[PDB]
DNA sequence: CCATATGGTTGGGCTACGGCGAATACCC
DNA sequence: GGGTATTCGCCGTAGCCCAACCATATGG
């Protein structure tokens, strides 16, 4: 129903909740001090899965080269964007590089990673994420100076770290419910009053409507999270009477068919999560689940 | 006459195209035993 | 039986409407005049 | 007025010559009447392109041989340790029980008529191996009418893997079998110097003469044939019958088959097994890319099926355009045996990586390294075929991944069919109850059977 | 004399308008 | 940026298909 009351509270548009409720883009919970291509990120933020991966795992580019030919870059070497990394292949991004097959490499990756050579022990393990200014290795001498996940290298005695953020964003009604758990209505009402003190009559009217809705949420005594369903009720069966007509057919309420399709898809996705399926069919099945309950 | 222009193949046949309801003598129609009729329909003439 | 037909208590339409509304994930609070939550089903099909 | 024969359209009746019309083109025609006024006006340039000129009989036969003993079987309890040595593996005690059960059905003068079932991949061969060894232990021949000539070739490979220390003369007769070898095998078992035969129903249609009609072991009668079931009955005059058809007929015979076929299923057929981690989806090529990446990670093999409604090599080139890494090969039918066995030995070589079949009859092989199976055309499949694809991949110490794709997501028969497929957990009797439900749908009579049971004792 | 093209066999399975409104346009 | 239409714009008004197998003919 227009205006969407969930979108009225959580300050969105119908397209954005369409996205996050049919798994088109992420939405954040904590920015965790991340960034988006130069501008830092904020709460209630759209995010493509491309950007989600890029801020989580990042952009790594691997390049081919002539077979049996030694490259200008050596193993574990800093690369500048625009460098002639190869005999003939120009760089693209900024990070450290690794070979594939010497004799004199065959292919070379470069990654968004800082490197810090360790001499003594490492204080962390591989996969551990850590902010700048925090210790990493050599009893605290080698330390984290970028946001990223650490990879130790006992071979070259280098604690490297692939520079990435630990921002939590999700795609789902669980995430919408998560945001709905975190609404102080009081300062919300107060800043709505501040927009009432603003001149601009359009934003004044929008804030007026949002204020009336949130005052209704105040007085009615409700968690807005109760707009999200987690256990759907099941009607008495006689009110959906699937009965036998004289011709052998069953005069049947369509609610029985609806309940059947919901039970089928629901127990199917329970079984799917029970095994640890690859996530693509998980997203598609949750899409069909929301479609079915709709 | 299914006639290909190029090879000159002329597959000629006498196909069957369903049934057409026939008018009675007095002017009615007999559809499934029911007695039916068609009423004329006036409308605007074409042209300018 | 040959007497006056009595008067029904909770309405049949009332009851099925309450259950249809509770089917829509919507609690409906049937009250008295003093906000005591009155049951209309007498605990028949309610735990 | 001639009985002419068009080389393309067969019968034709000469009518004359026509100088008929085209769109402003003057070519001439000779004219032919066909069946039901087909007046083809053939152009004259095609002048040398024309020439001139019931069951109750079998039912009471079945009830007769049911009432008839036929022959008895001695045990010979010394020969079977020798060949029993020849398989270095342990035997399931359920399987050993069913083995001794069907062998005591053999040793009775009644005809041995049983069916051992169970969830596949357990050596259903081995009971048939030692039963056939006892049968050739008394000199009696062993036949095997097979579902697939590929399975015939694999079964002959396993039999020769067992018959090393035995002087057993085995053979395979099929369409794929070369004709000199075909009639040489027909000769060799016609006088019986060939002992054990496998093959498809050229064995049943070329009227071969047999020498010992003792033991008949047939598998997978579900796709054999109904009138070819009657052909099996023609073959089965006074015989002892074993069926390794875990996948039965949809209760159009399997209703009455219970009772007189002592159902001898085994449970937990193999130990050390893995639940088949199936999935299901609609079609997506990137998922195929990730799946073939998974199987090249584990270094395994891949089956891939199709509908065969068109060519499959064009689809194969399309998948190779998707994945230019692996080496994909088609085992399409209607090819000579040279092509099929070259593909089989190249996947034994395994430089070829993806077996692109179109049929379970094209792909009923217990290839060990296969652990990934993908299906596009799961909508147009019978359930028995579907789980036969499922169990047909499967090896010890290894998981399995199945990706069955729904194009419409809508066909309600196949919707509930794939639902009652996807209810699976792992091995053990779930196929049996699934077949039970499918057979409920299969019927969906005892009265005439009570009549024929009565008269069969009188006959 | 041997090796395919195509035939036919059975089986297996299958489907245009009132009309309030509203982003927007026009105005001062 | 507040005020004034506005204009469309949707809301309400019981049949095959395809697979394998065997057979005959037919070309090197
Ligand atoms: N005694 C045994 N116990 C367990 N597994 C065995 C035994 N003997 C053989 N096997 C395995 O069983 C498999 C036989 O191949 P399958 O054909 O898949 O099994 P099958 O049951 O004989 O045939 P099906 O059921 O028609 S697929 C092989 O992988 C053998 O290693």
């Amino acid at each position: 129903d227009v205006p969407s009351k969930i979108g009225t509270l959580l300050d969105l548009s119908a397209t954005e909740l369409e996205q996050v409720l049919y798994f088109s883009k992420y939405i954040v919970l904590d920015p965790k001090g991340a960034i988006l291509n130069g501008v830092p990120v904020e709460k209630r933020q759209l995010l493509t899965d491309e950007e989600y991966r890029e801020l989580r795992y990042g952009k790594q580019e691997t390049y081919p080269l002539p077979p049996g030919v030694d490259a200008l870059v050596k193993d574990g070497e800093e690369v500048v964007k625009g460098q002639e990394l190869a005999p003939g292949v120009v760089s693209r991004l900024d990070g450290v590089a690794l070979y594939r097959f010497p004799r004199e490499p065959a292919s070379i990756l470069v990654v968004k990673a800082r490197v810090y050579p360790f001499e003594d022990d490492v204080e962390v393990s591989t996969g551990d994420r850590v902010a700048p200014g925090d210790v990493l290795a050599d009893g605290g001498k080698v330390k984290s100076d970028v946001y990223g996940r650490v990879e130790v290298d006992l071979v070259r005695n280098v604690v490297r770290v692939v520079e990435s953020y630990d921002i939590d964003a999700r795609m789902g009604a669980e995430a919408i419910q998560q945001l709905l758990k975190e609404l102080d209505l009081e300062a919300l009402e107060k800043e709505l009053l501040e927009e009432m003190k603003h001149p601009s009559r359009a934003r004044r009217a929008k804030a007026r409507k949002r204020l009336e809705v949130v005052r209704a949420f105040l007085d009615s005594g409700n968690r807005p999270e109760w707009m999200i369903l987690e256990a759907v009720p099941v009607l008495p069966p006689d009110l959906r009477p699937m009965v036998q007509v004289d011709g052998g057919r069953f005069a049947t309420s369509d609610l029985n068919d609806l309940y059947r399709r919901l039970i089928n898809r629901n127990n199917r996705l329970k079984k799917l999560l029970a095994q640890g399926a690859p996530e693509i069919i998980i997203r598609n099945e949750k899409r069909m689940l929301q479609e079915a309950v709709d | 006459q299914l006639i290909h222009k190029d090879t000159g193949l002329i597959k000629e046949d006498e196909v069957f195209l369903g049934h057409i309801p026939l008018m009675t003598e007095d002017g009615s129609f007999i559809i499934n035993g029911a007695d039916r009729v068609i009423v004329s329909q006036i409308h605007r003439s074409p042209g300018v | 039986k040959g007497e006056d037909v009595p008067e029904p208590s909770v309405p049949e339409s009332f009851r099925v409407l309450v259950k249809e509304l509770q089917a829509l994930a919507l609690d409906v609070q049937t009250l008295d005049e003093k906000d005591n939550p009155v049951d209309i089903f007498e605990g028949l099909a309610s735990k | 007025g001639d009985y002419l024969i068009h080389p393309e359209h067969g019968v034709g009746q000469y009518l004359g010559l026509e100088t008929r019309e085209v769109l402003g083109v003057k070519r001439d025609y000779l004219v032919l009447r066909y069946k039901g006024e087909g007046k083809l006006y053939l152009p004259v340039e095609q002048l040398p392109l024309l020439k001139r000129h019931l069951a109750g009989r079998l039912l009471v036969l079945q009830a007769k041989r049911k009432a008839t003993p036929g022959r008895a079987f001695p045990p010979l309890p010394e020969w079977d340790p020798l060949v029993e040595k020849g398989f270095p593996y342990e035997l399931t005690p359920d399987q050993k029980r069913a083995l001794e059960e069907v062998l005591r059905d053999l040793e009775s003068p009644h005809p041995m008529d049983r069916l051992v079932s169970g969830d596949v991949g357990f050596g259903k061969t081995e009971v048939a191996l030692r039963a056939a060894h006892r049968v050739v232990g008394h000199g009696a021949q062993v036949a095997f009418l097979v579902p697939t000539t590929l399975l015939a070739e694999q079964h002959g490979k396993t039999f020769r893997e067992r018959f090393q220390g035995l002087p057993v003369r085995v053979a395979v007769l099929s369409r794929f079998t070369p004709p000199k070898e075909e009639e040489a095998i027909l000769k060799g078992l016609a006088e019986g110097t060939v002992d054990i035969v496998i093959g498809t129903h050229r064995l049943l249609q070329e009227d071969v003469r047999f020498r010992d009609l003792g033991l008949l072991i047939v598998d997978e009668e579900h796709r054999f044939g109904v009138a070819q079931k009657e052909r099996i009955r023609e073959l089965k005059a006074e015989v002892d019958t074993l069926y390794l058809s875990a996948t039965p007929i949809p209760r159009t015979l399997y209703s009455a088959l219970v009772g007189l076929k002592d159902l001898s299923s085994i449970q937990t057929p193999p130990p050390g097994r893995k639940p088949i981690k199936t999935f299901l989806a609609p079609f997506d090529p990137l998922l195929v890319r990730e799946a073939i990446l998974f199987e090249l990670e584990r270094g395994g093999k891949v089956f891939y099926v199709h509908d065969r409604v068109a060519s499959i090599e064009a689809r194969r080139r399309f998948l190779e355009s998707l994945v230019p890494e692996a080496r994909i090969g088609v085992v399409h039918g209607q090819m000579p045996e040279s092509l099929i066995e070259e593909t089989m030995l190249l996947f034994a070589e395994g430089a070829y990586d993806v077996l692109l079949a179109t049929t379970i009859i094209e792909a009923g092989l217990d290839v060990p390294e296969a652990n990934t199976i993908l299906i596009e055309r799961a909508d147009r499949l019978g359930l028995a075929t579907l789980y036969q694809l499922r169990g047909r991949v499967g090896r010890r110490e290894e998981e399995a991944y199945a990706y069955l794709f729904h194009p419409p997501r809508l066909t309600e028969a196949a919707e509930k069919r794939l639902a009652a497929i996807a209810d699976l957990s792992d091995l053990g009797s779930g196929h049996l109850l699934a077949e039970r439900d499918m057979e409920i749908r299969g019927v969906g009579s005892l009265e005439v059977y009570t009549e024929l049971l009565e008269e069969a004792i009188r006959k």
